[PDB]
């Protein structure tokens, strides 16, 4: 049972490391989603 | 593991989601640019007329 549940317990820092990743990714794609609609305002009034 | 899994996924499809808005978007303005620039230079070589 120990060696199960170290297993599992070192298996848990992994899936929190991959975790934080993800949403560090998800974030910053949500970053760059912003940065690109403001962009899209801009050129639609040049375009105008 | 079980929860920080889920949150793994929602966080992964959420962001392809994203990426393909990117793509979306990015489309747009590429074609909202070329669409501008072609108005502009008809505008020019009517103002050499």
């Amino acid at each position: 049972k120990k060696n199960r549940i170290a297993i599992l317990s070192q298996e848990l820092l992994a899936k929190k490391q991959r975790l934080n990743a993800a949403q560090k990714k998800y974030q910053a794609h949500q970053v760059k989603l912003k940065n690109e609609e403001i962009m899209a305002k801009q050129y639609e009034n040049d375009r105008s | 593991m079980n929860l920080i899994e889920t949150n793994i996924m929602k966080l992964h499809t959420e962001t392809k989601k994203l990426w393909e808005d990117l793509v979306h978007q990015k489309s747009e303005h590429t074609t909202i640019e070329k669409t501008a620039t072609n108005l502009n230079k008809q505008a020019n070589q009517i103002s050499i007329e």
